[PDB]
RNA sequence: CUGUGUACCAGGAGGGGAACAACCCAGAGAUAGGUUAAGGUCCCCAAGUGUGGAUUAAGUGUAAUCCUCUGAAGGUGGUCUCGAGCCCUAGACAGCCGGGAGGUGAGCUUAGAAGCAGCUACCCUCUAAGAAAAGCGUAACAGCUUACCGGCCGAGGUUUGA
RNA sequence: UAUCGACCGAGUGGCUUGCUACCUCGAUGUCGGUUCCCUCCAUCCUGCCCGUGCAGAAGCGGGCAAGGGUGAGGUUGUUCG
């Protein structure tokens, strides 16, 4: 299905489990990845930031995280960084699949709610930024325009 | 901006609207300089080319103009000249000016000769397997050179392996 | 100001005594 | 032919669209106006496009029929009587009291119209009538 | 499709919006003079081809609202404006000319590997420079280069943010 | 990155299908075919081009391009195939 379907904030927010059954696990791998042994003690530290409030399907989620995460192997599979999609799809998403009659949805999946301005993505490296390249690509798999943001770099 | 070009001693400018004329030993070239807000004149023994504005797209022009009119002193004095060079593998390419045209005949065994006809006053003289372009319109000579190789062209074919053709070896 | 250029000039003049610019720089002593 | 005209305007490099917006003005306040050298009027921007807009006018048509000018004659009489309330008793009667002409067949020389002229020395993407009128494929009569 | 609050259409003229139930002005006895509203002032068509200034070259645009007016993700040395860091007349940035040199063909490896297959180390002379060689190139050499230095030239250049 | 191309993401069309129930129940005749006319381009051929894992011959892929062409037959009412 398309994200067109589910990309914008229309309906209430629908999270209780308690009430919901049969909800789809998540395509979502990890969210921290690198050296997630240590702390975020590195001295450069960028960003994903997402440009419009949207509802993220996992779906997407999990193909940017790997378009990223997979390519930052240009440092090492055990190389000197640090990674965190910090969002959580809690959204239950469904589909209505007789017309417009008893029409309720049945869950089909899941999508994370990102308000515009909040980060999707936090990277932690040292002046080895081969990751702003990792999120042009992550960026390029998730339905907003997105902006990368070095937090703390004076190493131009 | 301004810029003033000083003119060779043994040249002559000329201005006429937007037209310029340059004659020197070599012979003369008269182009035409024409953007917007651009003023190209010949004060005593220089040609100024001036313009109020400073954008991008103005200074481009500018810069453009003052080439080509250092080129026009240079042709009509030292005059431009193109070297060629005419290689074939298995058929004797026949490269002949006859008339304001060059002629190649048995091009890759072809029947019927290709040709192109001589931009301006550009004189095409052929000694051997060598040509050699000259003329004091740059322009027109430039033209001429690449037109001949041009002529040669091949799309057909794999080009590593068919390189028959005249081909310019000397650019002023 | 780079000190190299300082110190470059100062061992060329100091052969004086026993880059162009760097020379009429000397010379200038 | 002979037309007395009350003025005699000159097109000679002037946007077309600017004159004939003031020569209606004119027929409508009962002067009689004669455009004249309609073949060296100008209209401006890309001539790749304005000859789009021009062919297009040529190609559209049916029974009923859609005649479009192809003369800088007609393109600027045409102009004009977009002007022009030329379907009303008032509007056809200007229209009327005004023709364009190739080159000038009267002996003054015609005036130029405040506004309307464009300077060349500060313009290079701009159209003559008569180069629209030749891509079209008219008969270059002027 | 189905709620809710409200104003409107329905049952609401007249002015505007090309036309146009509910968008804008406006709520309206007749008649008359005047001044405005919305919306307009190049022509069609009443009023500006108004003033000071900037941007745009795509006819972009000349489209408030909208079933009705599209334009997206992704990209852009198109162009204008603003800012930060650094380099620069002790000559920058680019271009062109010249120099790019010895130990040494480094050692190991291997028939061989000599800047450049691999591994290791990556030293010192001459000097204004010149790597235990960054990129081609040979079977390997060679050869072209380039880092680096000097010259000619002479004014800004370069990197990044909005 | 000749060529093929998953995931995910953004769109255009209004050719399929679905949804809706705005128009028409004091009637807008249904599928397929046929005949005859106009058109669209997301191009199958023809013209001119680019790339190739292009020697050639031939392919493969891509670009401009709607002037013209795109036919005969077997099963099936078929459209489709
Ligand atoms: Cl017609
Ligand atoms: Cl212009
Ligand atoms: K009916
Ligand atoms: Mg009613
Ligand atoms: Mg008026
Ligand atoms: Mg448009
Ligand atoms: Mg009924
Ligand atoms: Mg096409
Ligand atoms: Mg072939
Ligand atoms: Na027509
Ligand atoms: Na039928
Ligand atoms: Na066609
Ligand atoms: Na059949
Ligand atoms: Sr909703
Ligand atoms: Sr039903
Ligand atoms: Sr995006
Ligand atoms: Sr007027
Ligand atoms: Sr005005
Ligand atoms: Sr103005
Ligand atoms: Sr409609
Ligand atoms: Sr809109
Ligand atoms: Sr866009
Ligand atoms: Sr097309
Ligand atoms: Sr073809
Ligand atoms: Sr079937």
């Amino acid at each position: 299905k398309p994200g067109a379907m589910y990309r914008n904030s229309s309906k209430p927010a629908y999270t209780r489990r308690e009430y919901i059954s049969g909800i789809p696990g998540k395509k979502i791998a990890q969210f921290d990845m690198g050296n997630n042994g240590a702390g975020p003690t590195y001295p450069a530290q960028v960003e994903l930031v997402v440009e419009k409030p949207v509802q993220i399907r996992h779906n997407a989620l999990e193909a940017a995280r790997v378009a990223a995460n997979r390519y930052v192997q240009n440092s090492g599979a055990a190389a000197n960084y640090k990674f965190r999609i910090r969002k959580f799809p809690f959204h239950v998403i469904r589909e209505n699949k007789d017309g417009m009659r008893a029409p309720f949805g049945k869950p089909v999946g899941t999508a994370a709610r990102v308000h515009g301005a909040n980060h999707i993505f936090i990277a932690w490296v040292n002046p080895d930024p081969n990751v702003e390249e990792a999120w042009r690509r992550a960026k390029m798999k998730v339905t907003p325009t997105i902006n990368i943001d070095s937090s703390p770099a004076g190493n131009a | 901006p301004r810029v003033e070009l000083e003119i060779p001693e043994d040249v002559d400018a000329e201005q006429d609207h937007l037209d310029i004329t340059v004659e020197g030993d070599n012979g003369s070239v008269t182009r035409r300089l024409w953007y917007p807000d651009i003023d190209v004149s010949v004060d005593g023994d220089t040609v100024v080319i001036e313009s109020d504005e400073d954008n991008a797209k103005t200074m481009s022009t500018i810069g453009t103009f003052q080439s080509h009119i250092e080129n026009m002193f240079h042709g009509v004095t030292e005059g431009w000249e193109y070297g060629m060079e005419v290689f074939y593998s298995h058929f004797p390419m026949q490269v002949n000016v006859e008339g304001d045209e060059v002629v190649i005949e048995n091009f890759l065994g072809e029947k019927a000769p290709r040709r192109t006809t001589i931009h301006g006053d550009t004189d095409v003289e052929i000694d051997g397997e060598e040509l050699t372009v000259s003329g004091p319109d740059i322009e027109a000579v430039g033209q001429t050179a690449a037109d001949i190789e041009q002529l040669t062209r091949i799309n057909d074919k794999d080009v590593r392996v068919f390189q028959d053709g005249v081909y310019i070896t000397r650019k002023p | 100001i780079p000190e190299w250029k300082q110190e470059e000039v100062d061992a060329i003049v100091e052969m004086i005594e026993s880059r162009n610019t760097l020379l009429e720089r000397a010379l200038d002593d | 032919a002979e037309f007395d005209a009350d003025v005699i305007v000159d097109a000679r490099d002037c946007i077309m669209g600017r004159v004939a917006s003031q020569v209606a003005e004119q027929a409508l306040d009962g002067e009689t106006v004669a455009v004249v050298n309609a073949e060296r009027a100008v209209i401006t921007g890309r001539e790749e496009q304005i000859v789009e807009k021009y062919e297009k006018r040529v190609d559209i048509g049916n029974d009923n029929g859609y005649f479009y000018p192809k003369r800088p004659d007609g393109i600027f009489k045409r102009t004009i009587r977009g002007m022009l309330p030329h379907k009303k008793q008032r509007g056809r009667e200007a229209f009327e009291s005004v023709r364009v002409y190739l080159g000038n067949p009267y002996d003054e020389d015609g005036e130029v119209l405040d506004g309307t002229s464009l300077d060349r020395l500060s313009n290079i993407k701009f159209v003559t009538l008569g180069e629209i009128s030749e891509t079209l494929g008219a008969n270059k009569t002027w």
